[PDB]
């Protein structure tokens, strides 16, 4: 059963820039030293992408809360992490989140990977409590504190972890896109190891299609899960949590765009263009070449 | 060399258009249907084959005039410059043609 | 069931293939002899050694040639 | 002169077949024969992924009033592979039947269920005077008779809410001009014909270019290479040769495209080898020949095609058989093509290098 | 199942209109004149070809 | 001379194309044909011809 958190106390949101991000490949069909126009829901170049912290120190006390705030789903997510203690487990996916509708779940222990489709009962504060055992501490013990009830799932489905161990600043970038169209829920992921950098990387990383779960629900908003490592019944002064949520995740929406991909012979989306962003990428466009004579 | 390969480019990717029909591929047409609607799918794809192949083959005669003034200006070229000392203006080079 | 268009469609580009050539012999094919220069290029001081074939060369072809066979794509 | 007459068009052989390995049975007594057929306003819907459909059996029933594919014909469904299948179920009267078709309008057409003008798939249709009806009446089957707007393709929202069709909404109060939304059907055995309840499934065909998960009673043969084979790869038919592949395609990639309108590489199911396809071969067939006022002789060339595939003489415009090649060097007579040409001299047709022209030293 | 370009019972078993077929269907009720009381089993259909 | 001959035999030889229709003779439509199918199938000659 899951425990009530304090006030979200409604934090101000901030924004940052996507530098040529969320590109993802549209298709199940190679093509290799070409460049291929599609239309499809893209994230668009240089977005305005909200960015949330794991953890949140606000008040002067030295309060360390979750940040998990609820966000709507629209035509798809962009859905980036950085961490490098692996303090993101997972999301919810539905409209009412409750007894009500059914809704998605896809969690990642230490072992393998848990979704499920059903009506969860969700309350406001859902996340996975954490430790490690005091002989060996290799692996990650995780008490889960989603929800309350399920029922009526029809659905289930296990396979490798969708998050890699991350057991001094090796924080990397997790990067995932999900789309429900046709009633198929479409994931699509990338990981990338960052050196030095904070903020979104500035360069190119296409998405490769991670899973196609034939679902068939209705989704317009989603959460996120965290690990909790400091403890509910006596909150440490500091340094108890993830380092005062060092660690954090960005959020952005897609669009229905027109994008021209460029596939290298070994059939890798090396660089893409943003047809409608700018008059230079749709001279580009219409030239079907990266770069233009004057 | 650019505009015929341009052309040629372009006839190739006529191919892909499927005209009205439910497919631009033939096989997918024929392994789908029974020869009354088949037919009906093939001869849509007939006529824009056919049209865009007609305007290639116009392109191409156009082009091929333009060339043949050239080549014809070219061989004169050859015949007055090369061949022979030339008094028209400009027409070898600028200033007076010795060779 | 269209007849003759295909027909029409590969006579005209025959057409166009033959004229190609008859304009590659119009304009090259102006002399009945093949010339050669002297073994010894003594002209009184003119130098014609990059519009004359490079004979240490593979596919005899003076400078100035190979220059425009390797600037055309 | 020297003539275009034919296209060497090289042939196929044993003609393959590369079906995935499932051995699934359909569950066409599950859906197709429930005891419980739901009402049109509220359609059953069951997805069909996985199994070996054999179509065969249900189109060959003589039990149906009404079977009508669109974009398939219903022989060829056997052939066909598919990323997946619909299987919607409901119960109408006679007349109403002839609205589930692609662009059909009326009120079930565009209140109850709206098939897409691009539809691809069979509905079937029998009736069910011996089942559905009632002595007293059956009135548990609901259709929608007033809504705000016209359905999408493939639209079911289930609702109560009473509208209002006056100047003043009624505010869910069944009043003056705020009608029940939900109608109810008197079925009966003694019913008309265009009254009494027919059964019908809709199967809709996801033909995407997804890995076939329902498939048709194929065997699949073995794999035949670096020869010309007619293949049919999940249903997706073809003639030509597959070979070895160095291509890298990820696990999600099946087809490949460089050409971006033809498959020039496909993965193979059974084994996930993912092999190239190159058509066989084709190119010009030109005859040689000297006037027929002189002789009857010919000489073919085969254009662009090495003399493997068809007095024979490779030359850079194909393969030559029927001239002899010559040492000598004439003028042009018959334009073979790159500075060969043909003539015909005693008696036979000659093959040469074209010669420019005497050589002379100033 | 008498029209051209139809797949059915009597279009694939018993009579197949081509699909360039030239002519004319006529048809009309024959229950005064065929038909018996006892059951007129005389006119045979067939459902079974390879 | 050849060139102009041969371009006015594949012209008139082009009559005889029926273009997808039952028959490239126009008389042959109308006499067989009531106007609302006739009109179909002489516009099929009319666009080949065309
Ligand atoms: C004609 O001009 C060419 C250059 O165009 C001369 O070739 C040069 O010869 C010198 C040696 O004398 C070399 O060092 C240069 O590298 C050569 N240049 C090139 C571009 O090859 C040639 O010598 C001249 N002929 C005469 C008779 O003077
Ligand atoms: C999905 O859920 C939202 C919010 O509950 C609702 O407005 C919308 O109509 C739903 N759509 C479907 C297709 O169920
Ligand atoms: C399908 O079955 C064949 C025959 O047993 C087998 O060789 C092949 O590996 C199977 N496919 C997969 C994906 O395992
Ligand atoms: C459905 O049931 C009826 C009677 O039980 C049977 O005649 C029919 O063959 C069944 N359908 C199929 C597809 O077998
Ligand atoms: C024809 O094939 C032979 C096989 O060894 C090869 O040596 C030759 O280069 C080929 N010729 C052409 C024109 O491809
Ligand atoms: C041409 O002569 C050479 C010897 O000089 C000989 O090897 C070759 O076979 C000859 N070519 C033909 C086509 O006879």
């Amino acid at each position: 059963q899951c425990v009530n958190l304090t006030t979200r106390t409604q934090l101000p949101p901030a924004y940052t820039n996507s530098f040529t991000r969320g590109v993802y490949y549209p298709d199940k069909v190679f093509r290799s030293s070409v460049l291929h126009s599609t239309q499809d829901l893209f994230l668009p170049f240089f977005s305005n992408v909200t960015w949330f912290h794991a953890i949140h120190v606000s008040g002067t006390n030295g309060t360390k809360r979750f940040d998990n705030p609820v966000l709507p789903f629209n035509d798809g997510v962009y859905f980036a992490s950085t961490e490098k203690s692996n303090i993101i487990r997972g999301w919810i996916f539905g409209t009412t989140l409750d007894s009500k509708t059914q809704s998605l779940l896809i969690v990642n222990n230490a072992t393998n990977v848990v979704i499920k489709v059903c009506e969860f009962q969700f309350c406001n504060d859902p996340f996975l409590g954490v430790y490690y055992h005091k002989n060996n501490k290799s692996w990650m013990e995780s008490e889960f504190r989603v929800y309350s009830s399920a029922n009526n799932c029809t659905f289930e489905y296990v396979s490798q972890p969708f998050l890699m161990d991350l057991e001094g600043n090796f924080k990397n970038l997790r990067e995932f896109v999900f789309k429900n169209i046709d009633g198929y829920f479409k994931i699509y992921s990338k990981h990338t190891p960052i050196n030095l950098v904070r903020d979104l990387p500035q360069g190119f990383s296409a998405l490769e299609p991670l899973v196609d779960l034939p679902i068939g629900i209705n989704i317009t908003r989603f959460q996120t899960l965290l690990a909790l490592h400091r403890s509910y019944l006596t909150p440490g002064d500091s340094s108890s949590g993830w380092t005062a949520g060092a660690a954090a995740y960005y959020v952005g929406y897609l669009q229905p765009r027109t994008f021209l991909l460029k596939y290298n012979e070994n059939g890798t989306i090396t660089d893409a263009v943003d047809c409608a962003l700018d008059p230079l990428s749709e001279t580009k466009c219409t030239l079907k070449s990266f770069t233009v004579e004057k | 060399v650019n505009q015929n390969a341009q052309a040629l480019n372009t006839l190739v990717k006529q191919l892909s258009s499927n005209f009205g029909a439910i497919s631009s591929v033939l096989n997918d047409i024929l392994s789908r249907l029974d020869p009354p609607e088949a037919e009906v799918q093939i001869d849509r794809l007939i006529t824009g084959r056919l049209q865009s192949l007609q305007t290639y083959v116009t392109q191409q005669l156009i082009r091929a005039a333009e060339i043949r003034a050239s080549a014809n200006l070219a061989a004169t070229k050859m015949s007055e410059c090369v061949l022979g000392q030339s008094k028209r203006v400009d027409f070898c080079g600028k200033g007076y043609h010795l060779m | 069931q269209y007849g003759s268009f295909c027909t029409q469609l590969n006579r005209a580009l025959t057409g166009i293939a033959v004229e190609q050539d008859k304009n590659t012999q119009e304009v090259f094919a102006q002399v009945k002899q093949i010339y050669k220069t002297p073994p010894i290029k003594d002209f009184g001081g003119f130098n014609f050694s990059q519009i004359l074939p490079d004979p240490s060369k593979p596919s005899k072809r003076s400078p100035i040639e190979d220059l425009l066979f390797n600037k055309v794509t | 002169g020297i003539y275009q007459t034919s296209n060497f068009r090289v042939q196929p052989t044993e003609s393959i077949v590369r079906f995935p390995n499932i051995t699934n049975l359909c569950p066409f007594g599950e859906v197709f024969n429930a005891t419980r057929f739901a009402s049109v306003y509220a359609w059953n819907r069951k997805r069909i992924s996985n199994c070996v459909a054999d179509y065969s059996v249900l189109y060959n029933s003589a039990s149906f009033s009404t079977f009508k594919c669109y974009g398939v014909s219903p022989t060829k469904l056997n052939d066909l592979c598919f990323t997946n299948v619909y299987a919607d179920s409901f119960v109408i009267r006679g007349d109403e039947v002839r609205q589930i078709a692609p662009g059909q309008t009326g009120k079930i057409a565009d209140y109850n269920y709206k098939l897409p003008d691009d539809f691809t798939g069979c509905v079937i249709a029998w009736n069910s005077n011996n089942l559905d009806s009632k002595v007293g009446g059956n009135y548990n089957y609901l259709y929608r008779l007033f809504r705000k707007s016209n359905l999408k393709p493939f639209e079911r929202d289930i609702s109560t809410e009473i509208y209002q069709a006056g100047s003043t909404p009624c505010n869910g109060v069944e009043g003056f001009n705020c009608y029940f939304p939900l109608q109810s059907y008197g079925f009966q055995p003694t019913n008309g014909v265009g009254y009494q309840p027919y059964r019908v499934v809709v199967l809709s065909f996801e033909l995407l270019h997804a890995p076939a998960t329902v498939c048709g009673p194929k065997k699949s043969t073995n794999l035949v290479k670096n020869k010309c084979v007619n293949f049919n790869f999940n249903g997706l038919t073809g003639t030509g040769v597959l070979t070895e592949s160095n291509k890298k395609f990820l696990p999600f990639q099946q087809f490949g495209r460089d050409i971006a309108d033809t498959t020039d590489a496909v993965r193979d199911p059974q084994t996930l080898e993912i092999l190239d396809i190159t058509p066989c071969s084709f190119g010009g067939v030109s005859v040689i020949t000297p006037g027929t006022n002189t002789s009857n002789q010919v000489a073919v060339l085969y254009q662009g095609v090495n003399c493997t595939e068809v007095n024979v003489f490779q030359t850079r415009a194909g393969c030559l058989i029927g001239a002899e090649h010559v040492n000598n060097s004439y003028e042009c007579d018959i334009p073979i093509g790159a500075g060969i040409c043909a003539s015909y001299q005693t008696q036979s047709i000659i093959a040469y290098t074209m010669s420019l022209g005497a050589e002379n030293s100033v």
